[PDB]
């Protein structure tokens, strides 16, 4: 009862978490999937307190 | 002052000494600076007339119906032509079988030599044992036409008390050893060495084909010898078992100081 | 009985992140395609394929000289 | 006490072959009279 939820075990296709486009590589400083160099620029100059909110929206 | 010949290929230079301290792993990074750039359509997909991929739809049909159906060496196509004036009349009398001929007419010169490497000769021994005037020169009927295998002076020569004929059959080796052509220092050497040219094709199938042809571990196993784990499982068993390299089929190098290399050590 | 490995499927693409295979998509057709082919063989190709081993297992031909 | 080496020694008196104990259960003891 209420323990019938089941997880998975399979390769997941990791997408971007700034935009919704498919992103193939992350960062060392903030660990964000990102599409290209414009999104890398906006990641590396964003005001503090939001780079954790992207991972909070992702989990 | 040590030395070596010039090397034409492209190896991998080590970065620094103070990084890879104790537990390091050498990598076979030898590649040729001469390259040959093929696409993935010719080298992989449908440019080869042997690879049976889609687009090359002929290479499966042609393989089967030229190597196994319309072949004059398959045992069904021998069994119908073995009874008289027909073409495989003689196959009963040579010391073979249908499977012997079918393996001999599909392998290489190499794998057929490995199959010869595990066949104990006995028709030379017939001349040692069955050597009576009453015995009327007995040969097995399934080895009748192998005449030159049977009457051989070397087999009788290897048995005699005085070696007056064993000192004539291999006098080339004795003269080659007594002149000191094995202890003589190697005066000449090639001025450049190189690895073989490889194909720079950027599929995984190209790397698989390169490491299965250019290296091809069956010939390496048949050339260098058995694994010591295989020697343990073949020598601690309850029954005698055979080995696919029955001995190390590397030939003995005919120069003792410098074998199979070109590296020179001062002395 | 002829087989070719086309590649690794793109569902298992991002298992690791720098594997080296050829990631190709799953074919959007049948699994069992049945087609017929009319095809010719010349008798000289029969002669060569029955005389000497050709192409498939003839790996000692990479030496070249004899 | 070698694992798989069979010793032969020939002196002025005779010549003897020593077999290790670990090979008597194997197939190498069929000639020497041990066997499986």
């Amino acid at each position: 009862t209420n323990i019938e939820s089941a997880p998975s075990l399979a390769p997941m296709k990791h997408y971007c978490d700034v935009t919704g486009l498919p992103a193939p590589y992350l960062d060392p400083k903030t660990r964000l999937r990102y599409h290209n160099k414009e999104i890398f620029a906006m990641i590396r100059n964003l005001p503090q307190g939001m780079g954790e909110q992207f991972l909070e929206a992702r989990g | 002052d040590t030395s070596s010949p010039f090397f034409c290929g492209h190896f991998a230079e080590t970065g620094s000494f103070l990084r890879e301290g104790t537990n390091v792993a050498l990598g076979y990074s030898t590649r040729s600076l001469v390259e040959y750039r093929l696409p993935r359509l010719i080298w992989c997909d449908g440019g080869r007339l042997d690879k049976p991929g889609p687009g090359n739809l002929v290479a499966g049909f042609r393989s089967k119906y030229l190597n196994h159906m319309m072949n004059i060496w398959t045992p069904e196509n021998i069994r119908s032509s073995l009874e008289g004036i027909e073409n495989f009349t003689w196959l009963r009398f040579v010391d073979t079988s249908l499977q012997e001929a079918y393996r001999a007419s599909h392998t290489d010169v190499f794998a057929r030599a490995v199959d010869l490497a595990s066949k104990q000769n006995r028709l030379g021994h017939m001349q040692i044992v069955y050597d009576e005037p009453e015995d009327k020169k007995w040969t097995p009927v399934h080895a009748l036409f192998q005449i030159c295998e049977r009457e051989n002076p070397k087999a009788v020569a290897e048995i005699t008390t005085e070696g007056v004929l064993r000192d004539l059959m291999n006098i080339a080796r004795v003269k080659y050893r007594e002149l000191g052509l094995c202890r003589l220092e190697k005066a000449a050497r090639p001025r450049a060495s190189a690895p073989p040219i490889e194909v720079v094709c950027d599929s995984r199938s190209a790397v698989i084909e390169r490491e299965n042809i250019m290296f091809h571990p069956a010939m390496r196993k048949a050339l260098f010898g058995p694994t010591p784990s295989e020697i343990k499982e073949a020598s601690f068993g309850p029954r005698p078992v055979t080995l696919y390299p029955p001995r190390a089929l590397l030939p003995a190098p005919d120069h003792d100081k410098q074998r199979f290399t070109n590296i020179t050590v001062p002395s | 009985g002829a087989c070719k490995r086309v590649g690794r499927s793109d569902a298992y693409a991002t298992e690791f992140d720098l594997e080296a295979e050829e990631y190709v998509p799953i074919p959007k057709g049948e699994v069992h395609k049945k087609k017929e082919i009319v095809q010719d063989v010349t008798l000289h190709d029969l002669d060569v394929a029955n005389a000497r081993p050709q192409g498939g297992q003839d790996i000692i031909s990479m030496m070249g000289q004899l | 006490p070698d694992p798989m080496m069979i010793r032969w020694v020939n002196n002025k008196m005779g010549s003897v072959v020593a077999v290790p104990e670990e090979l008597l259960g194997t197939h190498a003891g069929v000639v020497f009279g041990a066997g499986p």
